[PDB]
RNA sequence: AGGAGUGGAGCCUGCGGCUUAAUUUGACUCAACACGGGAAACCUCACCCGGCCCGGACACGGACAGGAUUGACAGAUUGAUAGCUCUUUCUCGAUUCCGUGGGUGGUGGUGCAUGGCCGUUCUUAGUUGGUGGAGCGAUUUGUCUGGUUAAUUCCGAUAACGAACGAGACUCUGGCAUGCUAACUAGUUACGCGACCGGUCGGCGUAACUUCUUAGAGGGACAAGUGGCGUUCAGCCACCCGAGAUUGAGCAAUAACAGGUCUGUGAUGCCCUUAGAUGUCCGGGGCUGCACGGCGCUACACUGACUGGCUCAGCGUGUGCCUACCCUACGCCGGCAGGCGCGGGUAACCCGUUGAACCCCAUUCGUGAUGGGGAUCGGGGAUUGCAAUUAUUCCCCAUGAACGAGGAAUUCCCAGUAAGUGCGGGUCAUAAGCUUGCGUUGAUUAAGUCCCUGCCCUUUGUACACACCGCCCGU
């Protein structure tokens, strides 16, 4: 089963294995529900348990983002979770509900899906840092 | 430092027959390996070259801390009749065509 | 034309020789 | 043994240095324009490219021998492993190198400065580039040094399109007062060899190129066969 | 407007003071001073000093056939391999002090004789012809009233029209790609492994792969847009089919400097003459004779703790060709600097999944001298390199000189910046509190100004042109 959308925020390193089975996320061997930074909880699980716990039955998704740092792999987790329903529902049910599922994940997210290309910056000559000089000049 | 003569005699001998020497000479050091078997400090080698080009016979090149030396005609000559060795040896600066 | 009095007055046109190449420039 | 291949780059340029150097140090007096060096297995060739062929190759062929010993002997080829050649660059304005060491030339005869300088931009205007400005910095006239230069034509002195778009060159001249520096900067046409025409597309820069306009025939009724 | 800062409450060097030299060789600053990639225990610009030398081995004034060319060495040969106290004194040993030309070593001048290469005016937007116009002329117009851009950027006006350099475009670089008829380093559609509610086929190797990785090669999408302001033009300010709406650097013009470099140079003008010659020998040693109002450092505190939490976010070096001197995994000496041994690595292949923060933070915070030092010398035992004496020694141990961001005055700073921390590379036989790069980090911003210090344009005044650090008047 390909569906080919991916999960990556930032720079972390991601795979999405699909095939049938109930969707769960592997997190540093935790799974969605009990999660590693311990403290941004709810915020990745009122989505999806909230309509229904059988929701993810579908298809299972190899999720293993090797991610550290909870910036990272949190909220790709929900990257993740959106793109699989996003492109399972598009390729394998029917265009009208491709529709409506995604209007229900564009209400759950406008426009903040892909970014610019930026990094943190070079360091110059002549200072410390990227905009920095040595002793001042008052 | 040691002045002898036929070591002298000997590095003529293989310039003539190569046109250029080919031994890495350190005055620090009496013994380099491509300066071995041509036991002659480097200083002497330069010193008697800048009194031959101070009479001239020879002409050379300088390229980033390298000498190449070319033995013409007259530098051919002049071994030839100075050391009294014979022109059985044949100069290795006109092999080929 | 001449130009090695021109480029000697050129180098400097108010030196101490203006005077001589202006002249050797004029006729 | 082997070494690594950055090593193995940084040694390949520095031996490309040496060749150059050595070899504008000595083909000083024919007039050396650049080389080219071409690699097969075991077997390097290099070629000299200046603007004269029938001096640089010498009497029988001796200098072009020659340098092949100065080579061996230094860069340490295996014996009978190194070959090099000799051609003639097609055009000679056009390298800024080639044009250099004609200035220097002109000026090691004692030729004037301005002169030289007028003789070397009216070749490079005759040469087909479309700008070049030659600079003698140094002692002309008098204890104080001028620097004098002209210009004519187009040059871009900013971006990118200065390195393919533009030859450099410096060079020194001595003389009883002192050294006179010689840097000559050339502009080169679109398209590669100085020019030779439209070929398969590599654009490089703005141009535009205005085709013939279709046209009518006068007369009301057609052609007849 | 603030943050971090500072000869104050540690560490590295550049002046506050100098005659057994002890440090300033480049300074009218901000264009001297952790700068000569200049961390001198190598012989450092030798430096200061009982330093065996000749490094005249450029051919021609005297020139012998021994210029006189060692010593671990018993107070008489008074330093670890300097017979430099005393006619002692030797296993290669004949080897001279100089007149026609930058020669002893070419790091010694003149960088105001120069080149080249840099720095600065230059971070700003300026500069120049040709033809034409004005003026006797120097000169001017073009190069501008204005709108108004980061911009001589562009609309426009127009005795100017056409052009040239710079700016932009250009190049490299950055939280963007469902094609790489793409990959043993990275998982993998249907094989052959396989408890378990089509997987150890990444443990032969999926010939389709590709999603991360290769930022490794081929791409597009600020206007098939909206609102407002503006002469409805050039443009500017906000946003309703919508990944992308100022990344950071490189290059960088004309004309100039008596800016720096002759101590980078086989890039070079103008030179010296005669004995422990700047090149070998200097146990010891050069700024170190120094008190955080020149880079890199202390938060009087839930924003902070020692792994009950990491399937991690992440520049770039590394061995023998001259040349021995490289990066190191793993065992033992071990509870450890350092030592031994087989092993891997010319490198996405080995160091390595580089130990680039520990987010619940399993010694565990009430009126916080006392986790925000522990104002650092004792201890298994202390180096692949002669010299570690102000220095690569090394793995680490109770409150105690500061107390809430410590003002005379200062070659800092606005979207992953400031500032913590650390890791690399250049230097590196030894070594970085130096420099150059690299990592987890933001905006409601101030979407400002010309009051300081400066720069640019226009008008204007000038007795200035060596150009206000000017000229100049009088006792």
């Amino acid at each position: 089963q390909s569906v080919q959308v991916f999960g990556r925020k930032k720079t972390a390193t991601a795979v999405a294995h699909c095939k049938r089975g109930n969707g769960l996320i592997k997190v540093n061997g935790r799974p969605l529900e009990m999660i590693e930074p311990r403290t941004l909880q709810y915020k990745l699980l009122e989505p999806v348990l909230l309509l229904g716990k059988e929701r993810f039955a579908g298809v299972d998704i190899r999720v293993r983002v090797k991610g550290g740092g909870h910036v990272a792999q949190i909220y790709a987790i929900r990257q993740s979770i959106s793109k699989a329903l996003v492109a399972y529902y598009q390729k394998y049910v029917d265009e009208a509900s491709k529709k409506e599922i995604k209007d229900i994940l564009i209400q759950y997210d406008r426009t903040l899906l892909v970014a610019d290309p930026r990094r943190c910056e070079s360091k110059k000559f002549g200072g410390p840092g990227a905009r920095a000089r040595y002793q001042k000049s008052y | 430092m040691l002045m002898p003569k036929k070591n002298r005699i000997a590095i003529y001998e293989l310039l003539f027959k190569e046109g250029v020497m080919v031994a890495k000479k350190d005055v620090h050091m009496p013994k380099h390996p491509e300066l071995a078997d041509k036991n002659v400090p480097n200083l002497h080698v330069m010193k008697a070259m800048q009194s031959l080009k101070s009479r001239g016979y020879v002409k050379e090149q300088f390229a980033w801390r390298h000498f190449y030396w070319y033995l013409t005609n007259e530098g051919i000559q002049y071994l030839r009749d100075y050391l009294h060795l014979p022109p059985e040896i044949v100069p290795a600066t006109l092999r080929r065509s | 034309f001449p130009y090695e009095v021109s480029d000697a007055l050129q180098d400097d046109p108010k030196g101490k020789y203006s005077k001589k190449l202006l002249n050797k420039l004029v006729g | 043994v082997q070494i690594s291949k950055k090593r193995k780059f940084v040694a390949d340029g520095i031996f490309k240095a040496e060749l150059n150097e050595f070899l504008t140090r000595e083909l000083a007096e024919d007039g050396y324009s650049g080389v080219e060096v071409r690699v097969t297995p075991t077997r390097t060739e290099i070629i000299i490219l200046a603007t004269r062929t029938q001096n640089v190759l010498g009497e029988k062929g001796r200098r072009i021998r020659e340098l092949t010993a100065v080579v061996q002997k230094r860069f340490g080829f295996p014996e009978g492993s190194v070959e090099l050649y000799a051609e003639k660059v097609a055009t000679r304005g056009l390298c800024a190198i080639a044009q250099a060491e004609s200035l220097r030339y002109k000026l090691l005869g004692g030729l004037a400065v301005r002169r030289a300088c007028y003789g070397v931009l009216r070749f490079i205007m005759e040469s087909g580039a479309k700008g070049c400005e030659v600079v003698v910095s140094g002692k002309l006239r008098g204890q104080r040094a001028k620097s004098m230069k002209f210009v004519d034509g187009l040059m871009i002195h900013s971006g990118d399109p200065v390195n393919y778009y533009v030859d450099t060159a410096v060079r020194h001249v001595l003389l009883r007062q002192g050294v006179l520096g010689i840097k000559v900067k050339i502009m080169l046409p679109w398209d590669p060899t100085g020019k030779i025409g439209p070929k398969k597309p590599l654009p490089d820069h703005v141009s535009i190129v205005e085709p013939k306009d279709e046209i009518l025939p006068t007369t009301p009724i057609s052609e007849q066969k």
